[PDB]
């Protein structure tokens, strides 16, 4: 930009509705800090977000280490507060060739004095001088009555800690909403009713693609069952929902009474009512547990070897 | 409080204007003032914001080489400086006092707003007015009441008022507003109802009054002899 | 005119905790991140702890690290030491065009 | 810059008026709050609404306002006689570093019985032939500015040339007046028969020419 | 493929490790301030390899040199090199006995 904003009064603007490429932002070896908390730089071309805010001010060199989450100082007290949880990160450069003036620039204003500590997020404009004492502060600028902005001393031949450092502050959002910002990923060809691994939106599963008759509200994305699964998928490119089929959904328990002892097993199906199995095979029961196949089945009632459910038990003889 | 500020100004097209907000019945204190200009027929354009503790300034990207603004804390008066005049610069300049607030947008807002200076170009130089005599013709004059008046003719600046016997006049009086023309000249009307008994009897004449001009001519008005 | 300074060499006795301490010579330390390399001899150096206190694949949870703006100072702490663990230590940050190490 | 409003909008006392304002991403969408600022014709604007749900005391509590998404919306439960004034949506914008306004929505609430235009034409008398000018007017009265025409033909040609139109001003009977001047020559003044000024007004001409010799 | 820096790193035998320099697929290069004016890594994007030039070598220069991959411009060294030993000595190679 041709200007930044002073410190109490950020310019943030919304980012939306484009593929963020990130490989222009940390690759550019010119900046100074890219300590980002929670999710990874690298990460950043995968993940897709709801929308992206950037911050932007400058700051000196001094003040450039305190906008991490959990600092103090007069800057993430009473300037710009990060919350803990904070999802992006600054990026901060120097600005030497720009905003370094001789004589000093004192169009910036930073808050060196508040009556109470900034909530994350929050931009607070406000010139009512703030008083200490006792003493009533009606708009005066006498003893212990101070203006609340201060200015800022920017020179060519200034202090490392004090030089003006252009800092710009990205920060994510993941909001119950399409991603109307993703990285620049592409996207293939839809296959259905086939057992193929996805990654829709950042979401990445396995199962098969099938068409749901389920209407979908605009505002939500991703559809949950009971089981807290994915189970709907909006699909930006097209815009249709489609159902996600697990590949293995039902209740599969193999009696195997062994390696080396035998190399005869028997399959018991839970969710069937003794077809969607393995095989046929024979010798097919079904108790209260279920259907169990590759197993016989005797009228005699001897000692629980190996316990299958609700009183049966089976065990390997002659 | 009240932001009051200077009268209307009529500057050359390529010079310099000094215009100023005075606070009236208090100052101030440690409240950020703004500027915002308005175009006849178009929306607010925001000028620069000025906080007089500190004296700084900034302005809009439009317009940087341009505008000069400052301020005084000590006398309360805060001035513009709008160089290089072109003929899209003609508008009603205000002085806002911009007042702040804690939040997540926190968008400033300009409470208290100045009275308005009009500031205007115009290549033509002031010129004495011409007052022209109108009367009703015959033909015009066919009920009771007869429709005589004045005209005046090469007149500037816009505000000038024209009375009626030196106000002896007050019912059946029209102001019209005059219009712009190809060479920037302004010429106005006015026209009275009277009646047709009276136009023997008593006479009318015109009192137009030029402040700037210093001048102040009386004129009579008589009835047509042909018609 | 950046550089990374950490002790020499530091012994503790196996079954306790011990801090191995990186600090900064002029910029800080808050910032373009930390590194944290294991180097057994006759060998090439893997990585141990990356980013803030991030871990790879293959090392155990025992490396723990972190982060210190105050005290200018990066910390790797490592509980319930080793035989294994017997090797040189580095820390690793980004500076403008530049790579610096210890 | 980019604050755009309807230019116009309309109502009535009985019902209920919404004035949008949207913008862009880094204006409304970012976050910033709308400011409204009401805009009498003949005075400065003052500050309607701030923090888009906050009234100034003196402000009646029908004017009501809101944000949502990268929109704002003002509403006026009832609309009285002194309601006609121009509003400006005010926000903050980030590429300009700057405070912006609306475009103006032109609210106007209004309605009255129109009659039919009467027109009067004055001629020219003989003590501006001496000044080489002809100041040609045309008195207009009781007419609407909804409809204003002004056209001057001399039955060979129509004049093209020196015709202007005026706004009309309130009188003191709630009525509109207004008067159009033609600049012509005393030369070529006696060498036309005919200056007629035409005005028409819904449909209905009225002519009348005057007969200078 | 993958806009992966690949860089270089040695360290002197009981010594600390030293960076020297790193590269992009495009021909960008950074390189340590120390030791600039005498390095040169290039790209061969047809062999699938990156190489350094190294002039007027000094005895201090006996290291061990690697090569690693970088993830992330100001990332971690995430897979290395084996360790080649490279010794600055004025004789030649002879034959064991």
């Amino acid at each position: 930009a041709t200007r930044f904003a002073s410190v109490y009064a950020w310019n943030r603007k919304r980012i939306s509705n484009c593929v963020a490429d990130y490989s222009v932002l940390y690759n550019s070896a010119s900046f100074s800090t890219f300590k980002c908390y929670g999710v990874s730089p690298t990460k950043l071309n995968d993940l897709c977000f709801t929308n992206v805010y950037a911050d932007s001010f400058v700051i000196r060199g001094d003040e450039v280490r305190q906008i991490a989450p959990g600092q103090t100082g007069k800057i993430a007290d009473y300037n710009y507060k990060l919350p803990d949880d904070f999802t992006g990160c600054v990026i901060a450069w120097n600005s030497n060739n720009l905003d370094s003036k001789v004589g000093g620039n004192y169009n910036y204003l930073y808050r060196l004095f508040r009556k109470s500590n900034l909530k994350p997020f929050e931009r607070d404009i406000s010139t009512e001088i703030y008083q200490a004492g006792s003493t009533p502060c009606n708009g005066v600028e006498g003893f212990n009555c101070y203006f609340p902005l201060q200015s800022y001393g920017f020179q060519p031949t200034n202090g490392v800690g004090y030089q003006p450092y252009r800092v710009v502050v990205l920060s994510f959002e993941l909001l119950h909403a399409p991603a109307t910002v993703c990285g620049p990923k592409k996207s293939t060809n839809l296959v259905k009713n086939k057992c193929v691994n996805f990654n829709f939106n950042g979401l990445t599963g396995t199962g098969v693609l099938t068409e749901s008759n389920k209407k979908f509200l605009p505002f939500q994305q991703f559809g949950r069952d009971i089981a807290d699964t994915t189970d709907a998928v909006r699909d930006p490119q097209t815009l249709e929902i489609l159902d996600i089929t697990p590949c293995s959904f039902g209740g599969v328990s193999v009696i195997t009474p062994g390696t080396n002892t035998s190399n005869q097993v028997a399959v018991l199906y839970q969710d069937v009512n003794c077809w969607r199995v393995y095989s046929t095979g024979s010798n097919v029961f079904q108790t209260r547990a279920g259907c169990l196949i590759g197993a016989e089945h005797v009228n005699n009632s001897y000692e629980c070897d190996i316990p299958i459910g609700a009183g049966i038990c089976a065990s390997y003889q002659t | 409080v009240q932001l009051v500020e200077s009268g209307a100004e009529v500057k050359k097209p390529g010079s310099s204007v000094k215009v100023s907000c005075k606070a009236s019945g208090g100052t101030f204190s440690s409240y950020a003032i703004s500027w915002v200009r308005q175009a006849p027929g178009q929306g607010l354009e925001w000028m620069g914001g000025i906080i007089p503790i500190l004296g700084i300034a900034n302005y809009a990207q439009k317009f940087q080489g341009r505008v000069t603004i400052t301020a005084d804390k000590s006398t309360s008066t805060a001035y513009m400086e709008l160089s290089s005049l072109r003929s899209e610069d003609t508008a009603v300049y205000y002085c806002a006092r911009e007042n702040g607030y804690s939040g997540y947008g926190a968008a400033a807002n300009f409470d208290l707003w100045g009275r308005g200076t009009l500031v205007t170009v115009s290549s033509a130089s002031t010129k004495g007015p011409s007052v022209f005599p109108l009367a009703p013709s015959s033909k015009s004059t066919s009920g009771g009441t007869a429709a005589l008046g004045c005209l005046v003719k090469d007149y500037f600046p816009e505000p000038v008022t024209v009375s009626w016997n030196s106000g002896a006049l007050t019912s059946g009086v029209h102001t019209f507003p005059a219009v712009l023309q190809s060479s920037g000249l302004y010429s106005l009307s006015s026209v009275v109802t009277v009646p047709s008994s009276s136009l023997g009897t008593q006479t009318y004449i015109c009192n137009v009054n030029h402040k700037p001009s210093n001048t102040k001519v009386d004129k009579k008005v008589e009835p047509k002899s042909c018609d | 005119n950046f550089m990374l300074t950490q002790p020499h060499s530091v012994s503790e006795s196996p079954g306790k905790t011990v801090t191995i301490s990186c600090t900064g010579s002029s910029g800080s330390i808050a910032s373009n991140y930390v590194q944290w390399y294991q180097q057994r001899p006759g060998s090439a150096p893997t990585t141990v702890i990356y980013e803030d206190n991030q871990r790879p694949s293959g090392v155990p949870d025992r490396f723990s690290g972190s982060i210190d703006s105050s005290s200018n100072s990066a910390s790797l702490t490592i509980s319930g030491l080793k035989t294994e663990d017997e090797a040189d230590y580095y820390c690793q940050s980004y500076d403008s065009s530049n790579v610096v190490f210890g | 810059s980019v604050l755009t409003q309807p230019p116009s909008v309309s109502g009535a006392p009985g019902q209920r008026v919404t004035i949008s304002c949207t913008g862009s991403s880094s204006n409304i969408g970012a976050g910033y709050d709308v400011h409204w600022y009401q805009q009498l014709p003949g005075t400065a604007p003052k500050l309607l609404i701030y923090g888009n749900s906050n009234r100034p005391s003196g402000v009646p509590d029908r004017f009501s306002g809101s944000k949502s998404g990268t929109s704002a919306s003002l509403a006026i439960t009832g609309l009285q006689a002194e309601d006609e004034a121009d509003y400006y949506c005010q926000s903050y914008d980030s590429s300009l570093s700057g405070s912006v306004f609306g475009g103006g929505t032109k609210l106007t609430v209004l309605g009255q019985p129109k009659a039919a235009p009467s027109v009067t034409l004055f001629p020219p008398s003989s003590e501006e032939l001496q000044a080489n000018k002809a100041t040609l007017v045309c008195l207009i009265s009781d007419f609407y500015p909804g409809a204003v025409t002004v056209a001057w033909k001399a039955d060979s040609s129509p004049v093209k040339a020196g015709v202007e139109t005026t706004t009309p001003s309130k009188q003191s009977n709630n009525k509109y007046a207004a008067s159009s001047y033609l600049s012509l020559t005393p030369e070529q003044w006696k060498s036309h028969r005919s200056y007629s000024c035409q005005v028409t007004h819904e449909g209905s001409t009225v002519e009348k020419t005057v007969a200078p010799t | 493929s993958g806009g992966y820096f690949w860089s270089w790193i040695r360290q002197p035998p009981g010594k600390g490790l030293e960076w020297i320099g790193c590269i992009y697929y495009s021909g960008s290069t950074n390189y340590n301030p120390s030791l600039k004016s005498r390095v040169t890594i290039s790209v061969d994007t047809s062999k699938d390899q990156f190489s350094l030039k190294l002039s007027s070598v000094t005895a201090a220069d006996t290291a061990v040199y690697y090569c690693a991959r970088q993830l992330w411009l100001r990332g971690r060294f995430d897979y290395w090199g084996q360790g080649t030993l490279v010794t600055v000595s004025s004789a030649s190679t002879k034959g064991p006995s």
